[PDB]
C-alpha cells in the first residue's frame, strides 16, 4: 500500500496509515486499516506488494501470539522487531521474497519506555523516534527533524502528524483517503477515531 | 528455440438439436500453406453416447481424446460399468485441461451428446479446462465465419416478424436432424469459400437415443 | 499465389491463379495477376499485391512513352531493365515478384525478376508461395521444342498443382499466350475447376424481417434549376 | 467483463454480464459469470475463465468438507480464506482472477469479500470488477443506499451492468441477477441486454444520446 | 553559367500588344497548311509533306502525330516546336491523367494542359 | 556459389557453377555467373545477386562510355571500376568479384575484390562459398603458364570437388576462355564432372 | 497499438439487380470505450458512395481529400465522376503514400450513369483494387462478414430483397464484434434513387 | 532444446494397390556441407515394416536403437515372436509417436521426421507420419521436409484419393517415386543423387534397393542460357 | 494533464479542467487554467504531454485572432473545430507529433445553437452533447448517460457535472486539485468562481 | 585445430597439428592433441579443450575398468563410449572426436563422432576448423590400403595445407602410428612441412 508514518513520543508511539487500496485503475476501498497487533503492547503497521503485507502481518502475529501463550510472558518490543527482522532477512534470498516495509511501534513495561522500529523487506532495522517508508518520508522528515522533541506529549505528536499529514495531502499527486491513527503507551494500544 | 507448439488448423462445429446433437468437423489437416492430409478424422466416438473433437494443435488433441477415451474406460472399472453422463464427462475434462493448467492443450475442446434427460447437449472448452453447455458453437480456423450466420440462422437473432416492424422477435421454433444437418453442410460450404485452411471433406457425427451414426461429405479441395 | 511462364516453339506463355489472400482469409476468389505491360509484354505479379500491379503499371506507362519516342514496338529487355533498375534501387521495399514475358521484333522472351531486383533467364519458371508445386510438374513434363499446345497445357497443369497442393493458391487458371508475329491471346479463366456447389438452403429474407427506425431520400443531384 | 455485488439490508445483490471476448472476437454472449459454490455462497468471475471455474467449484468442496466435519455452516471469512491461501501459494505462476465471495450467515450477516489472484483479501460494501467496472461504480455510487429494498436494489445491480454493457465494447450479452439471503441466494433472471437497453431507456428516460 | 535570363522576354507594348506571340503567328502563318474537319461519326486532319529535298525519305518526318489511342495531332509552322511538344503532350496525357484515373484524358483536357505549356513559354523567364 | 578465374600462357579462363538458391531451394540451377562488361573483360559474382547484377550492369556502362572515349580499356581499369563501386558503397553491398580480362601488351590478368572492396591482382583466384573446400586442392594443383588444356582440366577438377562438397554450389560447371583469338564458352554437365 | 482497431467500425457492400446497397455501423471508440454512435462512415461524391473504415482520423481526411478532388474533377470535366474513374483515384491516391499509408479500408458502390451497370470495389490501405461481382467487406469484423455474405448472398436481388439480405449481414456480424454496433446505416442505391435506412440493433 | 547438427533431408512414400513404397537419401549434411555421403535413412524392422527418418542424425541413430532393442524385447518369453506376436507396423508406429510426444514434452524433443511404411498381418497397407512435436497424420502419400513441398504434388496426380490405391501397380507407384526423386536433386540444395527405395508388399514382402542413384537428368538446355538479361555472349 | 470534461446543455456549453500540474513526485501548482479562448464565442480546453498542450493552444489561438483581425468576423465552431482537427491531423504524421487532446466548446451565433467538439491527438473528431479525455469518460459517462438532457438548464447542467466531478473524486487515484468550471454562451466566455 | 586419421593397409595413423588459441593469442604453440584411451585405441580432439579432455578422461577410466573384466575392448567399443558421452551430454558440451585403434582382428578403423554425438565409420576422417580447406584436397588424394610411408605423407600433405589456410592451426605436425608392431609417434617441424 501507500503511506505509514510512526513518532516515538515521551510515553508513547504513534502509528499512522493510510486507508486507501488501489486496484490500477479504481480505488476499491478508503477504510482499510494496515496494522495488525502483534501483542498486547506491541503493534505493527505495513506497507508494500498486494496480498504479501497481509500474509506476513498475520504470520508475525500467529508467531508472537504462539510465543506469548507458550511461555505465559509478552515478548519486549526489542525482541519482536528482532524476530521480524530476521524473517525479512531470510525472506529476501528466498524464490519468492515478501515485499513487505513494516513499522513496529511498541511500549516496553519492563523499561517504561515506547519504542519504534523502522524495517524495510531486506531485513534492514533501524530504532528512530520517528520513520516512514516509501516517498512519505521525503514530504514529512523536514517537519519532523523541526519540530519533534523527545519530551512530547501524545498530543503534541497527534499535532505534528496532522502538519505531516497535510504537507502529504497538498504535494503528493496521490490520494489516499486520510489516515487511520493508533497509540501504543503502557495501557495498550487504541485508535484515534477522529483524525 | 524449440516451440513445442504447433497449429494443424481445421475447424469443428457442435448443435444441439430437441433430441440429438451433431459434431462435425473438416477432415483437412495443415502445417503454414502445406496440406498434411484430405481425410484425417477429427470427431471421435468415446463411447457411452459421447462424441469429442480437441480442435488445434492436433498433438495435444490426440493426447487429451486418448486420456478422456482412458478415463471413460476406467470409469465403468471403478463404478460397475456405470454410464458415464455427458455432465460427468463435461467435469472430467475439465480437470484433464486444468492438470496441465502451466502448460496447456492448446486445443479447444467440443462435446456432444445426450444429457440425463435424453436432451441434446453440447459442452465447450478453452485450452486450460473452463467450460459450459452450449446450444450452438463452432471451433477452430473458421469460427468467426460460422458463428455469426449460426446466430442468425438457428437462434434466429434480428430477426423480427414482417409487418411488426422490430416489434415482435421471429419465434424460436425446434429444428429437426435434417434442418441442423443442412446448416451444417452451408456453414462448412462457405467457410470453404473464404478460409484457406478449410477444406476437402466433412465429416459429421449426428448422436441420439439409438447410438452413434456418421455421415460424409466432399468439399472443395483447392 | 501460383505463377508460371513456359517458353515453346515460336513464343512464350505464361500462367497464374486467382486467389488473393489477407492471413488464412480469401480475399477475391476470382483475381486477375496477369498484367499487361505493352500489348505483346505481359507480367505476372507474386508478392504485394499492389506492388505488383503499381511497378506494372508505371513501367507500363513508361514503355508506351518511349514506344512513342522512338517509332518502335516495345522490347522484353527495356521492361526487364527498367523494372529491375526501380525495383532494386527500393532495396526490396517494393515486394513485387514477377514473371515477364512477350514477343517483340528481337524475338521470344521469358524473365523472372525478384524484388530486390534479381533477374533470371529460363525456358520455364514457377513464382509464388505454390511455386515449388508447380516447378515439380514443370521439371517432370518439360521438354525442348514445346508446340503452342502442349506449352499451355504444361502451363495449367503447373497451376493446377499450385491450386490443389498449395493454400496460398486456388480458384481459377488464368493464361496468356504470346506467339510471335500474331496478337497476344489473353485468356481469363482458362480453367475453372472450382465452382461452388450449389447450397442445401435459400437465405433470402421474407420482406420486412430487418427493424427500421428511419428512411430518407439521399439526394444526389446537384443543385436544381427554378 | 464487469462483474458487481454490494451489500443491503435485504442482503447481498450479485449482478454480472455475460460476454467473452477474444481480442476484438466476441467468443460468448452466454457466459455463467457467477459462480454457484453452494446454495448459500456466491462467486464472480473475473480474470481468467478456468481459474475462476476450477478454483471455486473446488473452494465448494472444501466447504462441504468443512461443515461435514465441524457440523456448521463455513462462515464467508472462513471460505474466501481458503480460497485466498490458495491462490496466494500460486502467486507468481500466473493465475488471473478477481472475484467476490458473497454469502450471509447468522454471525456475521450479509459478507463479501473481494479475493484476487495476487494474494488481496477484501471485506466490502461494494465491489465491482472487470473492464467496464468504473461505469457500473458510477450508478452504484450515486444510487446506494442501505435502506433500499429488495426490488430496488436489484433494479440498481441490473441498472448498473446495463450501464457498463453499453460504454464498454467487453461487456455485454446478457445480465444474470442473484440475491442472496441467509436462507441461500436466489436466482433472478437472465436479461437480454439488447431488449434491456431499450425497455430502460422508454421507461427511465435516459440514454437521450441513443435514437430508438 | 547558370540561366541568368529569370526576366520575361515577351512584354507588352505601349499599344498592348505581345510582340513575341504576334511574331510567332507570323511564323505559323509562313507555316504549310493544315487543316482539320469534324464529321458526325468521326474527325479527319490533313497536311501537305512539304519535303525539303527529295533524297529526303518524308515518311520519317511526321506531321500527324498521336498523342493518344483515341487523339491525334496537326500543326502549322515550326516543325522541331512540334516535335518537342509532342514529345510534352504524349507525356502529360500519362503524368497528369493516366496514372492518376487509369484512362486517358477526354481531348478537351490534354488540349488544355498543351495550352497551359505553351502559354507558359509565353510568360515564363 | 563456386567461382574461379586462372591465368595461363595464351590468357585467362573464368569458370563458375550454376546454382542459385534461396535457402536450401535452388531457385535456378542453370544459372549463369560468368558476366560480361566488356568483349575480352568478363567477371565473376558471388553474394548478393541483385548486388552482383547491379554492379556488373554499371560498370559495363561505364566502360562502354570509356571505349567511345579512350578506346579499348585495359583490365586493371574494369576493376578499378568495379573496386570504386564496391569500395564507396561497402556498407550497402554484399558482392564477392573477380574480374577477368585480356589485353594484347598485358595477355591475362585477374583481380579479385572481396567484400571489403579491396583489390588484389593474383595469378588464379577463387571464391563463392565452395571455395573454401579446395584452396589446399588449388594451391597444391596450380601451375603458372599452363596450356588451355591444362586450364580447362584445373578449373573443372577444382570446382568438381567445391560443387561436392558444398550444398550452395552445383549444375553445370560453365567456362569462359580469354585469348588473342577471342571468346569461347564451354560448358561440363554433372555426368562429365563428377566421375572425375 | 493496431491502427486499423483502435476505432472499430465495419462497411459492406452488395450488387443486385440494377442496384447496388452499401451500408456500415456507427460506432467510433477508443479501443474499449465506446466515443459517438454517430460516426457514419459512407460518405457519396455525386452518384459514387465510399464507405471506410480503419483509423477514424485517416476516414475524415479522406472524405475531404476525395471531396476535394471529385470537385476539381467536376469543374474540368463537366460532369459527375464515375464509380470505374473514381476506384482508380482511390487507388492511385492511397499507393502515392506506399510508405506512410493512411490505415483504412474503403469500399466504393455505385452505378454508372450511362450504362447503367451496378459497380462495388474494395481496397487495402496500399491501394490494390477488389473488384468483385458479389459483394465487399471491410473493418474489424471482416471476418464475420465474409462468413455472413457467403452464405446469405444470391446474385440479382430485387433492391427490396438486397436491402434485407445486407441489414442481416451487418447486423448479425457486427454482434459478434466487440468494436462494431452502436447503431446502422443502409443505402440501397438506384440510377436515379438512393434510399438511406437507420437500423434498429442491440446498442451493446 | 537443442539445434539438429547433422541431418537428413526428404523422406517420400507412397500407397499402392498391394502395398507401400518409401524411399530417401543416403546423404548426411552438417549446415551447407555435404558431409557424410553413405547414410541409410530407411531401417526395416522385420520383415513387413520399413521406418524412414529425416532431421538430426545423432536422435536417429538413437531410435535405430530403439527399434532393435523392440525386436529383441518382443522376442523374450515369446514362442510366436516370428509368427502370430511378431510386430507390426502399427505396433512400432505407436511407440515412435509415444517417445515423440512424451520427449517434446518435457522439452527435449528428438528432432525428427519420421514416416512408418508397413503392411498388417491382415494385409492392409500401413502408412503413418510423426514429428519432433509428436504431430501424427495418415494419406495415401506422405513426405517430410522438402518432400512435402515438391514430391507430394507430384505423387497425389498417382493417388489423389483412397480409391485410387487399388488402381495403382506397383511400377506405377515405383516409378512415381523415382521422378519425385529426381526432381528432389534438381530442386533440393541439401540432396543426394544416391539413395534407398524399399517396397513392402503383401504378396512378395520387404524388397531393399541399395544405392539407386538419379538419371535420365535434364541438363543439355543449359548450354543456350547467357547473361540474366541484356547480355547475348 | 489530466481531467478534462464537456457538456453542452440547452443554451451553453460548459468545460470543466482539473487545476492540478504534477511533475513526477511533488504536485507544483493547484490553480493550473487549462483552457484558451479562441474568439469570444469560442473555448478550447486542453490536456496531454507537458509544453506540447499550452504550446499547441496558444498557436491556434494566434491563428484564430489573426483571421478574426483579416477579415473583421468570428469564425463559427465548426469552422474553428475543422481547423483544428486538420492541424493534429497534420501533426500525427509530423517529425514529433503534438501529443495534445482537446474539446472546443462554442456557441454559433447564426444558428443559436451551442456544440461541443472533442479532439483527440490524431485529429480523431466528434461533435457530442457531452465528452471527455483520458480516463474521465470511464467514471463519468455512466451518469451523464442516465440524467442527461437536451433541454437542461446551464444550471442543471452544473449540478450533473457536480455529481461527475464527484464520482472522479472517489474513485480515481489522483488528487486533481478540483476543477475549473467555464460556460460559453450566446453573450461570451465566463468562469464560475465558485465550484 | 587441424585433425585427421587415416586406416591404411598395416593399420591407422592419427594427425595433427599442434596450436591452442584463446582468440587471436596462440595459448600453446606445442600443443598434444593426439590422446592415449587404451594402448592401441586414440582420439584426435577438436572443439572445447576442457570438454574433450574431460570426455577422454572418462573414457580411459572406462576401458581401464572394461580391461580388467572383459579383456581388450574393440575400437568399437571405445567409439560407443565415446558416443554415449557426447550424445547424451550435447547440450552441454562442444566436442568433435576423432577415435582411431587398432585390434588384431579388425585391423585399422576410424571413427568420427561430430557435434551431435552421431557416430560414422570412415576409412579415414578430417575435423577442426583447418579440415574445412582441405575436404577437396583429401577426397582427390585419398586410397585405400596404402603404405605406412603413403599414409604419412598423405597426412603430412593435407595438414600442411590446412595448417596454412587456417589460422587457428599451426606449430608443428603430430603423428601416432598404430599397427601390429606397436605404437610409434612422429613430430614434424615447420621448416619441412612448410616448404611441400
Ligand atoms: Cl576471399
Ligand atoms: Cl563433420
Ligand atoms: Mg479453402
Ligand atoms: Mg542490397
Ligand atoms: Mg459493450
Ligand atoms: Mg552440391
Ligand atoms: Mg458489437
Amino acid at each position: 500500500m501507500d503511506i505509514i508514518l510512526g513518532i516515538r513520543v515521551q510515553d508513547s508511539v504513534i502509528l499512522a496509515s493510510s486507508k486507501a487500496v488501489t486496484r490500477g485503475i479504481s480505488v476499491l476501498k478508503d477504510s482499510d486499516d494496515k496494522t495488525r497487533q502483534l501483542s498486547p503492547h506491541t503493534l505493527m503497521s505495513f506497507a508494500g506488494e498486494a496480498g504479501d503485507t497481509v500474509q506476513f502481518a498475520e504470520y508475525i502475529q500467529a508467531n508472537i501470539q504462539l510465543y506469548s501463550i507458550r511461555e505465559d510472558y509478552e515478548l519486549s518490543p526489542q525482541a519482536v522487531s528482532s524476530f521480524v527482522r530476521q524473517e525479512l532477512a531470510k525472506s529476501i534470498r528466498s524464490r519468492r521474497p515478501y515485499q513487505v516495509n513494516v513499522l513496529i511501534g511498541g511500549y516496553d513495561k519492563k523499561k517504561n519506555k515506547p519504542e519504534l522500529y523502522q524495517i524495510d523487506y531486506l531485513g534492514t532495522k533501524v530504532e528512530l523516534p520517528y520513520g516512514a517508508h516509501g516517498y512519505s518520508g521525503f514530504y514529512t522528515f523536514s517537519l519532523l527533524d523541526h519540530h519533534y522533541r523527545p519530551d512530547m506529549t501524545t498530543e503534541e505528536g497527534l499535532d505534528l502528524l496532522k502538519l505531516c499529514v497535510q504537507e502529504l495531502e497538498k504535494r503528493m499527486p496521490m490520494d489516499f483517503k486520510g489516515v487511520i491513527v493508533k497509540i501504543v503507551d503502557k495501557d495498550g494500544i487504541r485508535q484515534v477515531d477522529d483524525f | 528455440q524449440f516451440n513445442p507448439y504447433g497449429d494443424n488448423g481445421g475447424t469443428i462445429l457442435g448443435i444441439a438439436g430437441e433430441d440429438f446433437a451433431v459434431l462435425a468437423g473438416d477432415t483437412r489437416n495443415i502445417t503454414d500453406y502445406s496440406i498434411n492430409s484430405r481425410y484425417e478424422p477429427k470427431v471421435f466416438d468415446c463411447g457411452d453416447n459421447i462424441v469429442m473433437s480437441a480442435n488445434g494443435f492436433a498433438a495435444d488433441g490426440d493426447a487429451l481424446v486418448k486420456r478422456f477415451k482412458n478415463s471413460v474406460k476406467w470409469y465403468h472399472f471403478d463404478h460397475n460399468d456405470k454410464k458415464l453422463s455427458i455432465n460427468s464427462a463435461a467435469r472430467n475434462i475439465q480437470h484433464l485441461l486444468y492438470g496441465k493448467r502451466f502448460f496447456p492443450y492448446y486445443v479447444h475442446t467440443i462435446i456432444a451428446g445426450l444429457d440425463e434427460d435424453g436432451k441434446g447437449a453440447v459442452y465447450s472448452f478453452d485450452p486450460v479446462g473452463s467450460y459450459e453447455r452450449e446450444q450452438c458453437r463452432a471451433g477452430g480456423a473458421a469460427a468467426s465465419l460460422i458463428m455469426p450466420f449460426l446466430d442468425n440462422q438457428v437462434n434466429f437473432k434480428n430477426q423480427y416478424e414482417p409487418g411488426t416492424n422490430g416489434k415482435v422477435k421471429k419465434p424460436l421454433k425446434y429444428l429437426s436432424v435434417e434442418e441442423v444437418i443442412k446448416l451444417v453442410r452451408d456453414s462448412f460450404t462457405s467457410a470453404t469459400e473464404r478460409h484457406i485452411q478449410v477444406g476437402d471433406g466433412l465429416e459429421i457425427l449426428i448422436v441420439t437415443k439409438d447410438g452413434v451414426r456418421k455421415e460424409f461429405y466432399e468439399l472443395k479441395r483447392d | 499465389t501460383t505463377i508460371v511462364g513456359v517458353k515453346f516453339n515460336n513464343g512464350v506463355v505464361i500462367a497464374a491463379d486467382t486467389r488473393s489472400t489477407q492471413g488464412p482469409i480469401v480475399a477475391d476468389k476470382n483475381c486477375a495477376k496477369l498484367h499487361r505491360i505493352s500489348p505483346k509484354i505481359w507480367c505476372a505479379g507474386a508478392g504485394t499485391a499492389a506492388d505488383t500491379e503499381a511497378v506494372t503499371q508505371l513501367i507500363g506507362s513508361n514503355i508506351e512513352l518511349h514506344s512513342l519516342y522512338t517509332s518502335r514496338e516495345p522490347r522484353v529487355v527495356s521492361a526487364l531493365q527498367m523494372l529491375k533498375q526501380h525495383l532494386f534501387k527500393y532495396q526490396g521495399h517494393i515486394g513485387a515478384y514477377l514473371i515477364v514475358a512477350g514477343v517483340d521484333p528481337t524475338g521470344s522472351h521469358l524473365f523472372s525478376i525478384h524484388a530486390n531486383g534479381s533477374t533470371d533467364v529460363g525456358y520455364y519458371l514457377s513464382l509464388g508461395s505454390g511455386s515449388l508445386a508447380a516447378m515439380a510438374v514443370l521439371e517432370s513434363h518439360w521438354k525442348q521444342d514445346l508446340t503452342k499446345e502442349e506449352a499451355i497445357k504444361l502451363a495449367s497443369d503447373a497451376i493446377q498443382a499450385g491450386i490443389w497442393n498449395d493454400l496460398g493458391s486456388g480458384s481459377n487458371v488464368d493464361v496468356c499466350v504470346m506467339e510471335i508475329g500474331k496478337d497476344a491471346e489473353y485468356l481469363r479463366n482458362y480453367l475453372t475447376p472450382n465452382v461452388r456447389e450449389e447450397k442445401q438452403k435459400s437465405y433470402k429474407f421474407p420482406r420486412g424481417t430487418t427493424a427500421v427506425l428511419k428512411e430518407s431520400i439521399v439526394n444526389i443531384c446537384d443543385i436544381q434549376e427554378e | 467483463t464487469t462483474t458487481l455485488a454490494f451489500r443491503f439490508q435485504g442482503g447481498i445483490i450479485v449482478a454480472v454480464d455475460s460476454r467473452a471476448t477474444a481480442g476484438n472476437w466476441v467468443a460468448s454472449q452466454t457466459v455463467k459469470k457467477v459462480i454457484e459454490i453452494n446454495p448459500f455462497l456466491l462467486g464472480t468471475m473475473a480474470g481468467g475463465a478456468a481459474d475462476c471455474q476450477f478454483w471455486e467449484t473446488w473452494l465448494g468442496s472444501q466447504c462441504r468438507l468443512h461443515e461435514l466435519r465441524e457440523k456448521e455452516r463455513i462462515s464467508v471469512a472462513a471460505a474466501s480464506k481458503i480460497l485466498s491461501n490458495l491462490v496466494y501459494q500460486y502467486k507468481g505462476a500466473g493465475l488471473s482472477m478477481g472475484t467476490m465471495i458473497c454469502g450471509y450467515t447468522r454471525k456475521e450477516g450479509p459478507t463479501i469479500y473481494y479475493v484476487d489472484s495476487d494474494g488481496t483479501r477484501l471485506k466490502g460494501d461494494i465491489f465491482c470488477v472487470g473492464s467496464g467496472q468504473t461505469f457500473a461504480y458510477g450508478v452504484l455510487d450515486s444510487n446506494y443506499k442501505w435502506d433500499l429494498s429488495v426490488e430496488d436494489a436489484l433494479y440498481l445491480g441490473k441498472r448498473s451492468i446495463l450501464a457498463a454493457a453499453h460504454r464498454d465494447a467487453y461487456s455485454g450479452g446478457s445480465v444474470n441477477l442473484y440475491h442472496v439471503t441467509e436462507d441461500g441466494w436466489i436466482y433472478h433472471g437472465n436479461h437480454d441486454v439488447g431488449e434491456l437497453f431499450w425497455k430502460v431507456k422508454e421507461e427511465e428516460g435516459s440514454f437521450n444520446n441513443v435514437i430508438g | 553559367m547558370t540561366d541568368r535570363y529569370s526576366f520575361s522576354l515577351t512584354t507588352f507594348s505601349p499599344s498592348g500588344k505581345l510582340g513575341q506571340i504576334d511574331y510567332a503567328l507570323t511564323a505559323v502563318k509562313q507555316g504549310v497548311t493544315s487543316l482539320g474537319i469534324k464529321a458526325t461519326n468521326g474527325v479527319v486532319i490533313a497536311t501537305e509533306k512539304k519535303s525539303s529535298s527529295p533524297l529526303a525519305m518524308s515518311e520519317t518526318l511526321s506531321k500527324v502525330s498521336l498523342l493518344t489511342p483515341d487523339i491525334g495531332a496537326v500543326y502549322s509552322g515550326m516543325g522541331p516546336d512540334y516535335r518537342v511538344l509532342v514529345d510534352k503532350s504524349r507525356k502529360v496525357a500519362h503524368t497528369s491523367y493516366k496514372r492518376i484515373y487509369g484512362e486517358y484524358p477526354p481531348t478537351k483536357l490534354l488540349v488544355s494542359e498543351v495550352a497551359k505549356i505553351m502559354q507558359e513559354a509565353t510568360q515564363s523567364g | 556459389t563456386s567461382i574461379m578465374a586462372v591465368t595461363f600462357k595464351d590468357g585467362v579462363i573464368l569458370g563458375a557453377d550454376s546454382r542459385t538458391t534461396t535457402g536450401a531451394y535452388i531457385a535456378n540451377r542453370v544459372t549463369d555467373k560468368l558476366t560480361r562488361v566488356h568483349d575480352k573483360i568478363w567477371c565473376c559474382r558471388s553474394g548478393s545477386a541483385a548486388d552482383t547484377q547491379a554492379i556488373a550492369d554499371i560498370v559495363q556502362y561505364h566502360l562502354e562510355l570509356y571505349t567511345s572515349q579512350y578506346g579499348t580499356p585495359s583490365t586493371e581499369t574494369a576493376a578499378s571500376v568495379f573496386k570504386e563501386l564496391c569500395y564507396e558503397n561497402k556498407d550497402n553491398l554484399t558482392a564477392g568479384i573477380i574480374v577477368a580480362g585480356y589485353d594484347d601488351k598485358n595477355k591475362g590478368e585477374v583481380y579479385t575484390i572481396p567484400l571489403g572492396g579491396s583489390v588484389h591482382k593474383l595469378p588464379y583466384a577463387i571464391a563463392g562459398s565452395g571455395s573454401t573446400f579446395i584452396y589446399g586442392y588449388c594451391d597444391k594443383n596450380f601451375r603458372e603458364n599452363m596450356s588451355k588444356e591444362e586450364t580447362v582440366d584445373f578449373i573443372k577438377h577444382s570446382l568438381s570437388q567445391a560443387i561436392k562438397w558444398d550444398g550452395s554450389s552445383g549444375g553445370v560447371i560453365r567456362m569462359v576462355v580469354l585469348t588473342a583469338a577471342g571468346v569461347e564458352r564451354l560448358i561440363f554437365y554433372p555426368d562429365e564432372y563428377e566421375q572425375l | 497499438s493496431d491502427p486499423s482497431s483502435i476505432n472499430g467500425g465495419i462497411v459492406v457492400a452488395m450488387t443486385g439487380k440494377d442496384c447496388v446497397a452499401i451500408a456500415c455501423d456507427l460506432r467510433l471508440g477508443s479501443q474499449s470505450l465506446g466515443v459517438s454512435n454517430k460516426f457514419e462512415k459512407i460518405f457519396h461524391y455525386g452518384h459514387v458512395f465510399l464507405g471506410i473504415t480503419g483509423l477514424a482520423t485517416d476516414v475524415t481526411t479522406l472524405n475531404e481529400m476525395f471531396r476535394y478532388k471529385t470537385n476539381l474533377y467536376k469543374l474540368k470535366e463537366e460532369r459527375a465522376i464515375e464509380p470505374e474513374t473514381f476506384t482508380q483515384l482511390v487507388s492511385s491516391s492511397l499507393y502515392e503514400r506506399r510508405f506512410g499509408p493512411y490505415f483504412v479500408g474503403p469500399v466504393v458502390a455505385g452505378i454508372n450513369s450511362k450504362s447503367g451497370k451496378p459497380f462495388i470495389a474494395g481496397f487495402d490501405l496500399i491501394g490494390c483494387i477488389d473488384e468483385a461481382k458479389d459483394f465487399i467487406v471491410s473493418g474489424t469484423a471482416s471476418d464475420q462478414l465474409f462468413g455472413m455474405c457467403e452464405s446469405l448472398y444470391e446474385p440479382n436481388l430485387e433492391p427490396e430483397d438486397l436491402f434485407e439480405t445486407i441489414s442481416q449481414a451487418l447486423l448479425n456480424a457486427a454482434d459478434r464484434d466487440a468494436l462494431s454496433g452502436w447503431g446502422a446505416v443502409v443505402y440501397i442505391i438506384k440510377k436515379d434513387e438512393v434510399v438511406k435506412r437507420y437500423l434498429k440493433m442491440r446498442q451493446d | 532444446t537443442q539445434q539438429p547438427i547433422v541431418t537428413g533431408t526428404s523422406v517420400i512414400s507412397m500407397k499402392y494397390d498391394n502395398g507401400v513404397i518409401i524411399a530417401a537419401d543416403n546423404l548426411g549434411s552438417y549446415g551447407s556441407l555435404l558431409r557424410f555421403n553413405g547414410v541409410e535413412r530407411l531401417i526395416p524392422v522385420g520383415d513387413n515394416t520399413v521406418v524412414g527418418i529425416s532431421g538430426d542424425i545423432s536422435d536417429m541413430q538413437h531410435i535405430e536403437r530403439l527399434l532393435k532393442d523392440l525386436v529383441t524385447e518382443n522376442a523374450y518369453d515369446n514362442p510366436l515372436a516370428d509368427a502370430e506376436e511378431a510386430l507390426e507396423p502399427s505396433y512400432i508406429f505407436e511407440y515412435l509417436a509415444t517417445v515423440m510426444y512424451q520427449r517434446r514434452s518435457k522439452m527435449n524433443p528428438l528432432w525428427n521426421a519420421i514416416i512408418v511404411a508397413g503392411v498388417q498381418s491382415n494385409g492392409d497397407q500401413f502408412l503413418r507420419y510423426v514429428n519432433l512435436l509428436g504431430v501424427t497424420y495418415s494419406s495415401p502419400t506422405l513426405a517430410t521436409g522438402f518432400g512435402a513441398h515438391m514430391a507430394n504434388p507430384l505423387l497425389r496426380k498417382v493417388v489423389d484419393r483412397e480409391s485410387d490405391i487399388p488402381k495403382t501397380t506397383v511400377q506405377v507407384a515405383e516409378e512415381a517415386i523415382v521422378n519425385a526423386m529426381r526432381v528432389l536433386y534438381y530442386r533440393d540444395a541439401r540432396s543426394s543423387r544416391n539413395f534407398s527405395l524399399a517396397i513392402i508388399d503383401k504378396n512378395t514382402g520387404l524388397t531393399f534397393k541399395k544405392n539407386l542413384q538419379v538419371e535420365n537428368m535434364k541438363w543439355d538446355f543449359a548450354k543456350d542460357i547467357k547473361g540474366y538479361g541484356t547480355q547475348k555472349i
